[PDB]
């Protein structure tokens, strides 16, 4: 038995997906204010 | 004389060993680890056994516990430890762009303390919810991975039986090239024990050794890929010799016995038998074994 | 606040303790999963050094005579205890000793020959077990009158039977093949 | 089935299946015959 980066991979994309969605709501707060 | 126990030649009909020295009048009474067998009773008288024993299995030095340190970097791989500190500094570099030079040094020391996991800006909020979920799957996958490595460690059952050696080939196994032990596997009709013989007959490299010492060393130098089959008495005795790297595994295969042998119709016969029985009920026989095997044992 | 002094103590101590509880969690899941039992008494030594768990033999026959004429230090220490045991630790029948062990909830051990001991371990409800190495080294035999002509052949028979290994199978048949466990 | 006994097992009370285990010389099967013989209650059935 040996663990893989496989399952771990698809959670690095939701992170940088949540990071890329964060820099999308960050740039709209300095527009409104 | 010839340094042998005793067995009959198949050709010359000539008894050698101590059994020889007893039937050809060269000696009066033998006291040695002689196995009471069938064909021996037909030429020499035996007493009751002074030591019960059996054919058993010997294993090589197992490594002592444990490395320890390199069983932490193993579950969570070396290439995944890296990535979780690459996005860690990739979250604290995305959170740093949501917040003049030293004002970015106290904010890179304020986002690197929030990245070290433990208002309603929907920006970095979907960072703190998806990084927390990111480090939730990770801790759940580290916890599960470790529970399968301690489970696999308690499952690796040591070579328990002679059924186990027969169920594989990765571990070579043989016996003494002569003597009773090899004669058991040869003559035997039993299902398992025969399957072992058919293996040892056609063995490359040869699994048979010349001496008791040659087999002990072969076990002791084959990194746990050779098992020597011998009588229990010698097996549990090598378990006490330095460097204490041989272990007696599983119950014996049969049930032999060592007895004092006198020639057919010896006047010394009957009293000796009473002596062995007297010595057995007193405990001198149990005490003497614990003396030579364990009381002088280096383990 | 964001004191990069004590704040990196937080993240590092928090990670240290995350590992520790993870390593207690997964190891606790190791003893509950595979789950191997371990028995208290490992030898007659572990019966002589305590008296909370009572122990006796049969009231007549071989075993009782053994502890009696024993000159061995530990067994004599067991015998001297069993002589003046209050209440009595001796039993009249084999069925008594076994059921006494069973109905003592783990507070009475029974000393008997190795054969029947591993026999009862195979009988329902299987609440008995054989632990520790045997005390001595006996053996059953076939007895014939002094000077019997049956003598020498019957002896040759047993030997032949043992090397042909019918004895091994015969034991395994009546002990383990029909064993209820 | 030969390794345990908590789950009973038998065959037809007469026929080839009954005879097979009866005459079998193979290790596993013979042990299964020794069980089905002295079984209690009887493991054999009169019909399928
Ligand atoms: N003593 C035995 C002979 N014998 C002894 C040993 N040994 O000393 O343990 C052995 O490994 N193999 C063997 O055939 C006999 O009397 O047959
Ligand atoms: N076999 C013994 C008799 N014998 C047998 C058992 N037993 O059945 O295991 C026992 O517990 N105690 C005892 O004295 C003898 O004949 O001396
Ligand atoms: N085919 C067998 C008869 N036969 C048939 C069945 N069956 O119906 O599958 C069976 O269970 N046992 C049996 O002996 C024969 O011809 O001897």
């Amino acid at each position: 038995s040996a663990l893989s980066l496989s399952n771990v991979a698809g959670v690095f994309y939701i992170l940088v997906g949540g990071l890329g969605l964060a820099m999308l709501v960050a740039l709209i707060e300095f527009c409104y204010k | 004389g010839d340094g042998k126990y005793g067995a009959r030649d198949a050709d010359t009909k000539i008894w050698n060993g101590m059994v020889g020295e007893l039937v050809y009048g060269k000696a009066d009474i033998a006291i040695a680890p002689l196995t009471i067998t069938l064909v021996r009773e037909e030429v020499i008288d035996f007493s009751k056994p002074f030591m019960s024993l059996g054919i058993s299995i010997m294993i090589k030095k197992p490594q002592k516990s444990k490395p320890g340190v390199f069983s932490f970097l193993d579950p969570l791989a070396y290439e995944i430890w890296m990535c979780i500190v690459f996005a860690y500094i990739g979250v604290s570099v995305v959170l740093f762009l949501v917040s003049t030079n030293e004002f970015g040094i106290f904010n890179s020391l304020w986002f690197s303390l929030g990245a070290f996991m433990q208002p309603r800006s929907l920006s970095g909020r979907i960072v703190g919810g998806v990084w927390w979920f990111f480090t939730l799957i990770i801790i759940s996958s580290y916890t599960a991975n470790l529970a399968a490595f301690l489970t696999v460690e308690r499952m690796v059952s040591p070579i328990e039986s002679a059924e186990d050696l027969s169920k594989q080939t990765e571990i070579a196994y043989g016996t003494l090239d002569s003597g009773s032990t090899k004669e058991f596997f040869r003559r035997s009709k039993i299902a398992v024990f025969d399957k072992m013989w058919t293996y040892m007959r056609s063995a490359e490299p040869s699994v048979f050794v010349r001496t008791t010492a040659e087999g002990v060393a072969r076990v002791r130098k084959s990194k746990g890929k050779y098992a020597y089959l011998l009588e229990s008495t010698m097996n549990e005795y090598i378990e006490q010799r330095k460097p204490c790297d041989t272990m007696k595994v599983g119950g014996n295969l049969d049930s032999k016995g060592y007895g004092i042998a006198t020639p057919k119709g010896s006047s010394l016969g009957t009293p000796v038998n009473l002596a062995v029985l007297k010595l057995s009920e007193q405990g001198v026989l149990d005490k003497l074994k614990n003396k030579w095997w364990y009381d002088k044992g280096e383990c």
